[PDB]
C-alpha cells in the first residue's frame, strides 16, 4: 500500500499496475494545477441506475482550475481519472466504468452540463442516447467487481479536431458509471455503498491571454 | 490524327467505377491534417473486443430490459443439472445480436474463423462452488446429462479461486443464400456442485458472458443490411 | 432455415474489411423533381437516408472527398435536347433566390453546362471544413459542404418536366474513435432523440433459457 | 450577427492570393440575342459589367491572354440542328456591314463553324497590343482587342431565334503599379466620372465615438 | 485503332477548367515585354501598408466627410476618462471599411493573422500630455474605468517626446457563413493626464490612426463581393 | 487536347472481340485455387485413348 503525493494533496491507494491507457498514447504538450481533486461521493443503493460527469465542465467552479478556465479563452489538457469503491466481503455487485468522447444526450442546461455533482441516467439500457449498453466496451473501459478489486484508473489524452478550444461551451468526453449487476445484501448491513471519484489534470496549457 | 476506336462499353455509368474526375475547385488548398489519437485502419480491430452477450433473453424481460444482460445461479437448484444453453451464431438471431460482432456480420455474406467466450462471476467473496462449461462440436447432439457432456470438450470452473474463465470455439463458418449453410456447435452450462454459502451472504449470484473474435477471423462480400 | 453441409476451410484476405472498402460503393443520395419557380436547391446532406447514417455514426471524426454524378431524364424515361446548368455554391456565398437573380452569373460559383442527350456529368468536391475532420457529434452549444442549384437555361419557360437523381461516391477515407452502433429508430436529422414510450430490445426473444 | 467560438490557429498557404489565382475563374462577359439584319457585332470589352471593372482597376498595367467559349441555345433551352459561324475580326480590319457583305469571305479573318448540337467552341486569343501592356488609365489626348461577328450560315432566312452567351477566362496575368479601389458609382464606360451632387462615404455610420 | 472508352464526364463545360485551347492566330508574335518598375506578385504585398482608419464616423459628419479621418483631444476634458473606442473588425462594417485591408477582405471568406495599429499626433510643438492605449483580449469585457484597463495590456504614450506609437494585436480569426464566427478584441483610448498647453498655442489637437497587417496574415477561399 | 480521329469501325459489336472490360466488383477477391488432379490442357489428350 503506497501513498501518492502530488502538490499539496496526498492520497493513499494501492500501487496497482493494471492501468488502462486510452488508445495507447500518453498526454504530451502541443504550479498548483496538478493536484488531486476529489469530487463528492455518490451512494449506490439497490435501485440506482447510473451516474455521469461531463469533462471539463466538472472542474469549472473548483479551485484554480475553475478560475483559470473562466478567464483564458483557449484551453488544452489531458486527464487521469481514479474511481474506487468501499464495500465489505458480504456485498456483491459489479460496475462498468468507461469514457465516451463527444457524449451527446437526448430527450435543458441543468441536465446536459450538470457541473460538479453529476446527474443520474433515466434509461440506462440505451444510455439516454439511443445506443445500447451492451456494446459500450469498445471504448476505454474498466470493470469494477466487488468480489475481487476496488479500483479503476484510466489515462485519457486530449481528443479534438482543433489543437485548442474553449472551456465554457465545449465538453470533450463524459465518464459513465453503470451498475450492470445490481447490489445485493442481507438485512442488517450497510444499505448504501459509497463511490468516490478522483481527478488529476496532466499537461494542462492555457494560452487565452488574460 | 492518331486512329482510335470506340469499343462497346462507352457512355455508360457504372456505379462502382473507381476513376478520377475534374475537381470543382482547382485553386483550393484543404486544411492539413493533425494527429488525432485512435485511428481505425481496418474493421477487424473493432471485432476483437469483448462485448456483453444477452443470454437471458426471455419473454418477460422485454419490460425491464436491464435484466437481459446476466443470468442467475441459485442455492435451491440440485446438483448435476443444466444451467443455461445457447448456440454460437454470430449471424443469426438470438443472443449474439447484442454484441458488436453480431452487428458487423450483418454487413457481410461469408465469414469464417474462431471465437472466444469469456465468463465472469459477480457474487459475494464468501461463496464458492463449481461449474462445468461443455462445448459440443458441430453436427453433434446436445448432451442429455452431466456424464455425457464430460466426455466431450469441457473446462472445470471453480469460482472460489478464479473469478473468470475463457473458452475457445475452434472453427465456425457461414455461406449465406433465406437459408444459410451454417456449421456451429452448442455451449451448455452444468451445475457441477451446488451453491455453498455461509451465514449472512446472499443466496443468488449472476454470471455475465463476454464474447470476442480471434486473430484468424475474416469475412468478405460486403452486403447492405435489412 | 439453417442447414449442415458445405463448410469452408481457407481464410480470406483482409482487404475486404479495410476502411476504404467499407465506403467504396456509390449510392443514391437524393431525388430532385421539377414540374412544368423553376429552380431547386439541394444542399449537400449525407444523413438524408436512414441507411448511411447508421454507417457513418460508427465513428466520430471522418475526413474524405466526394464525387457526384447527375442522371437526368423525363418522368418516363425519354430524353429531349434540353440544356441545363448545375451551379455549385461554396460555403459562405449567398444562394439564388429567384429564377433570374444575380447569383446565377457570379464568377466564383463554378458551374457545368450539359445537355440531356450526353453522358451524365461528374464533379469532384474536396475537403471543405475549416477543422481537420468532420464530426457527427458536437457536444457544445453554437459541417456544411455547399449547395447545388439546378435550373434550365433560358429567359423563357421550358415546356418539359425534369426529374434527376444524384449519386455520390466517397474517396480517401480516414476515420477515428469508434462508437457503438445505434439500435433505435430515428426521429429527426439533427439530434439523436428516441421515443421514450417504448424501447425496442436489441435481440429477439425466446421462451426459456434452456430451450436452445 | 457575430458570435464567439470556433477559432482557427493554423496559417494558410500563400498561393490563395497569387495574382494568377485572383483572376483564374471564367465568368460571363456578354449576352447576345438574335430574334427571328441577321448579324451581330460584339467587340471585346472587359468593362462591360460593374464587376471586374473594379477588380482590374486596382492595377494600372496588365498583360494577359484570353479564352472564349460560346454557349448557344434557343430562348427556352432546346436545340435544333443549325449551323453557325463565328468570325473574329482583328484590330485593323473592316467590320461586316451587311448579312452578305464581302467581309464574311475574307481569308484573313479566322472563323469557326459549329453546329448547335455540339459541345461549345473554345477559342484562345493572344496579347494584341502594340505597347508592352494594356492600360486602363491614359492621361493624354488621342486598348482594342478585336471584334466578334456572328451569323447563321446560308443564303436564306433561318426560322429560328438564337440567344448565345459568351464566357471568358484570363491566363498568364502580370500586373504593375497598384492603385486605390474605386468606391463611387459609375456613370459611363470610358471616363472616371462621378456624381458631384452627393458623395457616399466609404464607411457606415454610428452614433457616438464611445459606443463601440 | 487503339481501344478507347468514354467515361461519364465528356461533353461538359466546366467553367473552372484550366486546360489549353487552339490559338486563333498561330503565326502571330506578341510584343516582347520590357522592364516596368513596381511589379505585384502577390496581393498580400498591398495588405502591408498603413492606411488611414476612419474612427470619427459620426452621423453629422456625412455632410463634410473630410472630418471623418481624425478624432480630437481637448483641454476641457477631465483626467481619467475615455477618449475613443472601436473594435478590430477588418471584415465587418464600421471604421475598418475605409482601409485597404478592409476592402480586400471582402473578396475572401476566411482569414487569420496579426495586425498592427500606428497612431500619430498632429498638435503644436509646445504642448504635452499622456494617453493610455488599452487593448482587451477577445472574449472579455470593455473596461469600465482607467484602473481596470491598466491591468490588461497597455502602452503609455506621452506625446511630449514621441509623436507616434505602435500597438500590435496578437491574433484575429474569421470563418464567415449572414453570421460569422469572429474572435477579436476592443481597443480603447484613455486620458491619462489632461492636456497642458502654454500661452499662444491652440487648445485642441487631432489624432490620426493608421493600420496595416503583419507578416503572418493569410486568407483563402476567394469569393465575389456584394 | 491531342488530335484524334475516328476511323470506320467504331461503335460496332464484334462477337469475337477479345478485349478487356470494366469489372463489376473491383474490391472482390476470388477464391484461390487448389491442386485438383487430372487437368486437361488440350483436347487431343482425350483423342488418344
Amino acid at each position: 500500500v503506497a501513498q501518492l503525493t502530488i502538490g499539496n494533496s496526498t492520497i493513499t491507494t494501492q500501487e496497482a499496475a493494471n492501468i488502462v491507457i486510452a488508445y495507447g498514447e500518453w498526454p504530451e504538450y502541443c504550479v498548483s494545477v496538478n493536484r488531486f481533486f476529489t469530487l463528492d461521493t455518490k451512494s449506490w443503493a439497490k435501485d440506482s441506475k447510473g451516474w455521469y460527469w461531463k469533462f471539463p465542465d466538472v472542474l469549472t467552479e473548483v479551485g484554480v482550475f475553475g478560475q483559470n478556465a473562466q478567464f483564458h479563452y483557449l484551453y488544452r489538457s489531458g486527464f487521469c481519472v481514479h474511481v474506487q469503491c468501499n464495500a465489505s466481503k458480504f456485498h456483491q455487485g459489479a460496475l462498468l466504468v468507461a469514457v465516451l468522447p463527444e457524449y451527446v444526450l437526448g430527450t435543458p442546461y441543468a441536465t446536459t452540463q450538470p457541473g460538479q455533482v453529476g446527474a443520474v441516467l433515466t434509461h440506462p439500457y440505451v444510455l439516454d442516447a439511443g445506443i445500447p449498453l451492451s456494446q459500450l466496451t469498445v471504448c476505454p473501459h474498466q470493470w469494477i467487481n466487488l468480489r475481487t478489486n476496488n479500483c479503476a484508473t484510466i489515462i485519457v489524452p486530449y481528443m479534438n479536431t482543433v489543437p485548442f478550444d474553449s472551456a465554457l461551451n465545449h465538453c470533450n468526453f463524459g465518464l459513465l458509471v453503470i451498475p450492470v449487476v445490481p447490489l445485493d445484501f442481507n438485512a442488517g448491513a450497510t444499505s448504501e455503498i459509497p463511490i468516490t471519484v478522483t481527478i488529476a489534470p496532466m499537461c494542462a496549457e492555457f494560452a487565452g491571454l488574460r | 490524327g492518331i486512329p482510335t476506336e470506340l469499343k462497346p462499353g462507352t457512355n455508360q455509368f457504372l456505379t462502382t467505377d473507381d476513376g478520377v474526375s475534374a475537381p470543382i475547385l482547382p485553386g483550393f488548398h484543404p486544411t492539413p491534417p493533425i494527429h488525432i489519437p485512435g485511428e481505425v485502419h481496418n474493421l477487424l480491430e473493432i471485432c476483437r473486443v469483448e462485448t456483453i452477450l444477452e443470454v437471458n433473453n426471455l419473454k418477460t424481460n422485454e419490460t425491464t430490459p436491464m435484466q437481459r444482460l446476466c443470468f442467475p445461479v441459485s442455492v435451491q437448484s440440485k446438483t448435476g443439472e443444466l444451467c443455461a444453453a445457447f448456440r454460437a451464431d454470430p449471424g443469426r438471431d438470438g443472443p449474439w445480436q447484442s454484441t458488436i460482432l453480431g452487428q458487423l456480420c450483418r454487413y457481410y455474406t461469408q465469414w469464417s474463423g474462431s471465437l472466444e467466450v469469456t465468463f465472469m462471476f459477480a457474487g459475494s467473496f464468501m461463496a464458492t462452488g463449481k461449474m462445468l462449461i461443455a462445448y459440443t462440436p458441430p453436427g453433434g447432439n446436445v448432451p442429455a446429462d452431466r456424464i455425457t457432456a464430460m466426455l466431450g470438450t469441457h473446462v472445470i470452473w471453480d469460482f472460489g479461486l478464479q473469478s473468470s474463465v475463457t473458452l475457445v470455439v475452434p472453427w465456425i463458418s457461414n455461406t449465406h443464400y433465406y437459408f444459410d449453410y451454417y456449421t456451429t456447435g452448442i455451449i451448455t452450462i452444468w451445475y457441477q456442485t451446488n451453491y455453498v454459502v455461509p451465514i449472512g451472504a446472499p443466496t443468488t449470484a449472476y454470471i455475465v458472458a463476454l464474447a470476442a473474435a480471434q486473430d484468424n477471423f475474416t469475412m468478405k462480400l460486403c452486403k447492405d443490411t435489412e | 432455415n439453417l442447414i449442415e453441409t458445405r463448410c469452408v476451410l481457407n481464410h480470406h484476405s483482409t482487404q475486404e474489411t479495410a476502411i476504404g472498402n467499407f465506403f467504396s460503393r456509390a449510392g443514391l443520395v437524393s431525388i430532385i423533381t421539377m414540374p412544368t419557380d423553376g429552380y431547386v436547391n439541394w444542399d449537400i446532406d449525407l444523413m438524408g437516408y436512414a441507411q448511411l447514417r447508421r454507417k457513418c455514426e460508427l465513428f466520430t471524426y471522418m475526413r474524405f472527398d466526394a464525387e457526384f454524378t447527375f442522371v437526368v431524364a423525363k418522368p418516363n424515361g425519354v430524353l429531349v435536347p434540353q440544356l441545363l446548368q448545375y451551379m455549385y455554391v461554396p460555403p459562405g456565398a449567398p444562394k439564388p433566390t429567384s429564377r433570374d437573380s444575380f447569383a446565377w452569373q457570379t464568377a466564383t460559383n463554378p458551374s457545368v453546362f450539359v445537355k440531356m442527350t450526353d453522358p451524365p456529368a461528374q464533379v469532384s468536391v474536396p475537403f471543405m471544413s475549416p477543422a481537420s475532420a468532420y464530426q457527427w457529434f458536437y457536444d457544445g452549444y453554437p459541417n456544411m459542404m455547399g449547395t447545388f442549384s439546378i435550373r434550365t437555361v433560358g429567359t423563357e419557360k421550358s415546356p418539359h418536366s425534369i426529374t434527376l437523381r444524384v449519386y455520390m461516391r466517397i474517396k480517401h477515407v480516414r476515420a477515428w474513435i469508434p462508437r457503438p452502433l445505434r439500435n433505435q429508430p430515428y426521429l429527426f436529422k439533427t439530434n439523436p432523440n428516441y421515443k421514450g414510450n417504448d424501447i425496442k430490445c436489441t435481440s429477439t426473444s425466446r421462451d426459456k433459457i434452456t430451450t436452445l
